[PDB]
């Protein structure tokens, strides 16, 4: 796992250089960008699990994948597809607050393709929902904020990919 | 208390590799007796106990040969992968004859669990290092998310005929040389030598 | 028949910084079946055992065993 | 089913079926064709069991039809009634199974964290249930009745 | 894990349909096949040591495996090979018993032949050692439920192979 | 845990002599009552909750108790006292079953009155709270049925007290 | 509080206090005027805080109010805006802690089971609070009501 | 765990009643010296090594109970005495920074009596080296913070007697 | 593990036939050469630290392999190198005693191939430090011993490439 | 295969979408520098023979690689190696003139990994060698032209460790 202020550090540390100016920037531009990923963080936090409602209500239901022989169906199936959807919304808001998408693919995306093809899990759907959750967060916490939050969506989309 | 609650949601994700909320009906343990009581205050007797429960047969007992359940057992109570044939024979004489409750048993009270572990930790992803094939099998066992495979990362150990002959190696070969022709030569203390062929 | 025990497990091994009162002196419900293995770990450890009690099951009987 | 479970517990003690567990197989194969005549009987009546059922469940719990509530508006409650379709689909089943295996595995492991979701209340779900069970207990015969009546308290206790 | 019943059930349960008429037929035929399922099981349970000492006699002793150097000879791998018919034995009693050969596939057969020949062990001797206890439980039980104890065992020695 | 019939069998068996007649007979008395049993535990399996929930009202709602200070003041401790209630409920329903109050000594009583004491729960409001789940559950299961489950309800009381 | 929660962090990794962390402490006690002002503002509007907000959730939730609901009547419905008190009263315990764990010690450890045995909705009672929030960015002004707003959402966020 | 905050919102939850202009008070009164506190905290925090060796030298040192056969003499025994202060001051610092005895007496003095009884080590001694360590550590953080201090001190030192 | 002993009962006990006339002159060579190895083990245990010191200095350092990014670099990383080749010379002396290279094929070699390229541990780089090693040992026990600690020290070359 | 160009249209065409503007701004990015990366090939092109004698020269040459013994001794293995040395930065400049690694991923380095370790070819060797490619051919084609040769020798790197 990495942030934006450890991703620096670490990159000057294997050239053996003190931190430049291009990296002091690179930190700057963190810090002046901080507070507002502190209060998008509190913001969907408060509202995670109504964000994985309306994205399950606007793309995975009503639709053959809930039906049954769609994998969504069962009870079973159900409750961990909308803890996948958790899952997501909180490593993306892991992400978003770090500033890096190294925790995505360390804790995330790594395995995830192989495990849901094993599974049978549409990869396509999900990216779907996921996607859908990327609508209802950046309404919730803002444009700026929700603009932050879809760079580590879409992140996650990619590697389901 | 909030302590303890952290603690028993985090024995649930390392035993069972997920927090339990979907795959249970209802939630099927008490944590009273670990909580503020000396019943399960040993965490080794609340992980045990989780071990020998039913979710957990459910979960790798019940859909995995033996092998996979013990290369799982070991990850999920003592943090690594079998560690040699040896262990993995134990443990297969004991998932033949005795069960899961016996195999989980075991490990828990295995004097690696205690040693490492011990009685009020929650059992953690050990990175090992000595014993030689262990780490590059664990980091295979552990980089695996749950339900991936059905394969078995350590299948058992298999044995290796030595390249390198030995009685070739340098100290024999001067030991065996000299034996020979010490004996082919004349012999010390003895009245007859010219007899001998 | 979970026995109900109180044990001491003192060690020369490691001293430690973080807090080893609550290994040190203990009282644990330990099973039957358990309970010689255990028995026999903390008399290795060398702890001294201070109290056995049979907490549950009865001090003998034949069958119904819990 | 009866059957596995019993595999089941004899795989996790490594121990081939006791004697104990070969009668209780024993018995259920013997019962097998009335239980697939209580089955028959609930599927051919399924549609009334479900549309009565849903309505004493309105009358029994009014908020649930009342604006705000879960099943309001006619598209909402259609889906309830379906949702009541379904768990009489699993009875059917764990009746054949002779078990309340099936209906956990299908419609019963994470049946709270599923309607927490869809922001619909479990217990309301459990009233439903009761009542499709009374009328399911009508049409039965009185020993027919309390085996399907039982498997519907199986599921009326795992929903509270 | 599944069964007979449980089979039926699920294959309509993908549907959503209601169990029909031709799966109700299904169900019955197991039924009427149960009591005889539970006889042999009970049999074989009773003989479970002396089928495992008949079948190594016949095919594994007094060869070259149990002769020095043959993989059967020192007494752990004796041990373990009468480990692993018993294990073939105990697993084929719950197939039979089940009325399908999940339980086969999914805790005898996965990553079996892999490890035998990882250690070492003659796929084609061990496939040989069980017909040989098929046709000692085979008899044991009678010939109807030897059909039956046979089909799973023949599973066995396919994956074995 | 001991069934009726597993304590009879026991005590024949440390005399050691095989079953006497009288042992017959109280056999026979736990097999005449048994069916009687198993309705009752289906009946307050479906109303667990509901039993719980209403004696809950009856005594230990709206008192000074659960008013702040009085040990069930507090959310965990309110669903501490429920759960408790729910455990007593369901252990008395294994007793009655049973048609023995071995499971309550093993399982419950044990311990049970020093650790409240030690928590400072009010074992006298407890036995009335429990008190009143015996008359809910006698109403729902009936009288005799409910007369044979206050004897193990009482069983409780007394351990408690 | 914040000293507690760093003390207890120290506790477990065996060190004396960091000083950044000494200088947390600091900060918070320095702070602490005004945290009692917003509690203090808090307690003074109790009653048109819990009242406005409880309206507005039935309103937005008839079906809780509704008969055959866990609100009907005013004896019930008086219990209900008691609940909103009591979290209302935590939430300023809170603030003047400067840490959530006076809150989640007192009630929002297990409030999922005590309200389903209640057979309350517990998305009905977050609502509920957000509705409490809401309310509480009028009386507090904007840098303040961020201050609360944190605690709030703690509450809810756990509630759902 | 319990601080001054934490009691007086406490108190106030006991009451069931919102904080009060009294408790307001009280909460004040502990902001004030607050203050004090934290810098006391760090004097002792880096000064710790030297006021446990002058403790230990003060009265532990140069006697029977350091000799052969008194208790401390063996190396991994003086290692123990040495620990153990350094838990008592590590604690102490807790509590004072706090302003409450809770950490104290839940975290540290209960059981501490039954480990030192059986292992027999002299508590007397403990409690007159703890003695010392007060005297010392009053030295170093001030009159008005030994004060805040030595009541915590002397807290321990009942609890060992 | 097996020894020059173990090795040579091994073999003979493959074939099924008591200890040959060929068996023991193999067993009595090993025999007459004990002293020696003693002797060479005796010296590279009291020298082990100094081995590796020169080893790591001749080969490993200097060089960017102990400098920002090289794998060395970081005290961490460079703790773990000078202890992996202490690991090599302690099992390289252990085969040294035991006549035999299974204990190094057993134990060091199982998958440290895999291990150091998944780690990013550059193969050549250790390849080169236990020559240095096996040239530093050499010289320390003598040319007769040197040329046997240098045939394991060799394999464990072989293993690693 | 792919381009910066064919990559960015076929992303558009994974998404199903004609060019948008994003894309059409990535292209227009791609034809800008592409007179530069054309420059940059007829420099290495023209010195490909020397780049790669200096990079031998400096890191593969008077070392014991190419004295008896070494994977480069041997006429037949030293010109291998450095016909290696020419694959690696003729399909570097490829990538350089593509504008993406695609070229370097399918070719270069699929299973090369595996050749190396089969031959017995030293991985950290090549490396080194590739590593003083990229020095001097950055040099040649200049600062900014370097950095673009330098991560696609890089990737080289990667791949090969
Ligand atoms: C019913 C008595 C109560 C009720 C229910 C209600 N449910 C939904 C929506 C869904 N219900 C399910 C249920 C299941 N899926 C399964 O796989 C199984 C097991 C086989 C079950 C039981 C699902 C998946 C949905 C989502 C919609 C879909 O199927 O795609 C609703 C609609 C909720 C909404 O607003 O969208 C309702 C109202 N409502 C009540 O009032 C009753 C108390
Ligand atoms: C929901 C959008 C879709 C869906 C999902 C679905 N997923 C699973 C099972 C698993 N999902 C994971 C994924 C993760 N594990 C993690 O730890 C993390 C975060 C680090 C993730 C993202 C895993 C490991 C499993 C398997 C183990 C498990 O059950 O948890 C299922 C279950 C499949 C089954 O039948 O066993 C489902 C249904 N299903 C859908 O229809 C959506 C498109
Ligand atoms: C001997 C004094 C007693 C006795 C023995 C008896 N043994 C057998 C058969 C076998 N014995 C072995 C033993 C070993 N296999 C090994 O690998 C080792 C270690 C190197 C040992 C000791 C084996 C494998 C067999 C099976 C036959 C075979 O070798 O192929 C028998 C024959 C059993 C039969 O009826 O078939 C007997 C009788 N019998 C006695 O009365 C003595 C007390
Ligand atoms: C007997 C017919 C043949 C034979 C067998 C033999 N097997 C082993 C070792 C193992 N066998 C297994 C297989 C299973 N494990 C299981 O849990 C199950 C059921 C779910 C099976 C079928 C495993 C895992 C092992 C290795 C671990 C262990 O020792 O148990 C050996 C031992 C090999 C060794 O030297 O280590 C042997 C000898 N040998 C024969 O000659 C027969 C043809
Ligand atoms: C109001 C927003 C919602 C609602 C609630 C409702 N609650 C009850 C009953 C109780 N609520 C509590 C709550 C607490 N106890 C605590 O210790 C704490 C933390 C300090 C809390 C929040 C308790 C104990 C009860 C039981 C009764 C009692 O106090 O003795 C009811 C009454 C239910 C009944 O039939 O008795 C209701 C209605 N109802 C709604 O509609 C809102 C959505
Ligand atoms: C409800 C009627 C009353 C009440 C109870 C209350 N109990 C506890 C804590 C515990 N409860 C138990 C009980 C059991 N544990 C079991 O395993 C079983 C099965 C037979 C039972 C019945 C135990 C052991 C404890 C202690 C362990 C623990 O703390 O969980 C509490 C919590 C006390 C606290 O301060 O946290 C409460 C409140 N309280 C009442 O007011 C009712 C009269
Ligand atoms: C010695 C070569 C160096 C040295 C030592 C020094 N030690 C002390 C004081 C003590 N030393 C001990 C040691 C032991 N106690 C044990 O139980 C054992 C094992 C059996 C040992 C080795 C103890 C207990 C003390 C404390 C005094 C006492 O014995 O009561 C001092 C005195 C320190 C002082 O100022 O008080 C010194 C100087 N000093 C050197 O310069 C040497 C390098
Ligand atoms: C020094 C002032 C005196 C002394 C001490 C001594 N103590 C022990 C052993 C233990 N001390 C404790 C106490 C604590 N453990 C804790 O975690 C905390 C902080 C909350 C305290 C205060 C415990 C548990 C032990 C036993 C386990 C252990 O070794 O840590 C010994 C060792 C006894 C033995 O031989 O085993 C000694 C010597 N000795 C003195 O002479 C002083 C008067
Ligand atoms: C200087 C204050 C003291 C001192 C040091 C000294 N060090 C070396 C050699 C090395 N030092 C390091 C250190 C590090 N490697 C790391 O990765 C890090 C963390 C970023 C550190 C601090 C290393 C690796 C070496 C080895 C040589 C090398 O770097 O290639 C020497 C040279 C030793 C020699 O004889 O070869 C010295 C002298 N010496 C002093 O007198 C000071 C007290
Ligand atoms: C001498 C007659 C002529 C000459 C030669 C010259 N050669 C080199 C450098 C090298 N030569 C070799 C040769 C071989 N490598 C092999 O594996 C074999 C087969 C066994 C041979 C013949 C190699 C590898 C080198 C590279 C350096 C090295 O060995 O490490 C040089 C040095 C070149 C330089 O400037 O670096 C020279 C000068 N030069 C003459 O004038 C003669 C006509």
């Amino acid at each position: 796992m990495q942030d934006a202020i450890t991703a620096v550090i670490n990159a000057s540390d294997v050239q053996g250089k003190y931190l430049d100016t291009a990296a002091m920037e690179k930190l700057k531009a963190y810090f002046a960008t901080g507070e507002l990923r502190v209060r998008a963080a509190s913001v969907i936090s408060a509202n995670a699990a109504n964000i994985v409602k309306e994205a399950v209500a606007k793309s995975l239901l009503y639709s053959d994948i809930t039906r049954p022989g769609g994998n969504m169906y069962t009870t079973r199936r159900y409750a961990a597809c909308i803890r996948d959807l958790d899952y997501y919304l909180r490593y993306a808001t892991y992400a978003m607050l770090a500033g890096d998408p190294s925790i995505l693919d360390e804790r995330v995306l790594n395995g995830l393709k192989e495990t849901y093809n094993s599974l049978g899990v549409p990869i396509a759907a999900t990216v779907q929902a996921i996607q859908a959750m990327k609508e209802v967060t950046a309404s919730l916490v803002g444009a700026d904020a929700g603009k932050e939050m879809g760079i580590y969506f879409d992140y996650i989309c990619s590697g389901l990919s | 208390k909030q302590n303890l609650q952290l603690v028993i949601q985090a024995a649930y994700r390392q035993v069972f590799e997920r927090d339990v909320a979907p795959y249970i009906v209802r939630d099927e343990f008490t944590a009273l007796e670990s909580k503020l009581s000396n019943g399960e205050i040993t965490l080794k007797e609340f992980i045990e106990a989780l071990g020998c429960s039913e979710l957990y047969q459910k979960e790798f007992y019940t859909p995995y040969p033996n092998t996979k359940v013990i290369e799982l057992g070991t990850k999920h109570f003592l943090g690594r992968a079998p560690l040699d044939q040896a262990e993995i024979r134990r443990y297969n004489q004991i998932l033949a004859t005795q069960g899961l409750k016996a195999f989980v048993q075991a490990l828990v009270s295995s004097a690696e669990y205690a040693q490492a572990f011990g009685e009020d930790t929650v059992p953690y992803r050990r990175f090992p290092t000595l014993p030689a094939a262990n780490f590059p099998n664990t980091e295979k066992l552990h980089n695996q998310l749950t339900k991936q495979s059905d394969a078995i990362v350590v299948p058992s150990f298999a044995p290796v005929k030595p390249r390198l002959d030995n009685t070739k190696l340098p100290l024999l070969s001067r030991a065996i040389a000299e034996q020979e022709a010490k004996a082919r030569q004349a012999d010390p203390s003895k009245p007859r030598f010219i007899e001998l062929g | 028949r979970m026995f109900k025990i109180t044990a001491c497990v003192p060690s020369q091994t490691r001293i430690r910084t973080q807090r080893e009162l609550q290994n040190t002196y203990f009282t644990k419900l330990v099973p039957y079946e358990n309970w010689f293995r255990e028995q026999q770990r903390i008399q290795k450890m060398g702890g001294k055992i201070v109290k056995v009690e049979l907490f549950t099951g009865k001090p003998g009987v034949n069958t119904g065993l819990a | 089913s009866v059957v596995t479970k019993s595999i089941v517990n004899a795989d996790a003690e490594a121990r081939y079926l006791s004697p104990g567990e070969l009668d209780r197989i024993k018995n259920f194969v013997s019962t097998g064709e009335r239980r697939l005549r209580i089955a028959q009987t609930l599927t051919e009546n399924r549609e009334r069991i479900v549309k009565q059922a849903g309505d004493q469940l309105f009358q029994k719990r009014p908020d649930v039809v009342s604006p705000g509530g879960n099943a309001y508006g006619e598209e909402m409650t259609a889906t309830c009634l379906r949702d009541l379709d379904y768990y009489l689909r699993l009875v059917t089943y764990g009746i054949v199974a002779g078990d309340v295996t099936p209906i956990e595995e299908i419609g019963l492991v994470g049946v709270r964290e599923m309607y927490n979701s869809l922001g619909t209340p479990i217990p309301a779900v459990a009233e439903g249930i009761r009542a499709m069970k009374n009328v399911a207990c009508s049409l039965l015969s009185a020993e027919d009745a309390a085996e399907a009546g039982s498997y519907f308290d199986f599921v009326i206790g795992a929903m509270q």
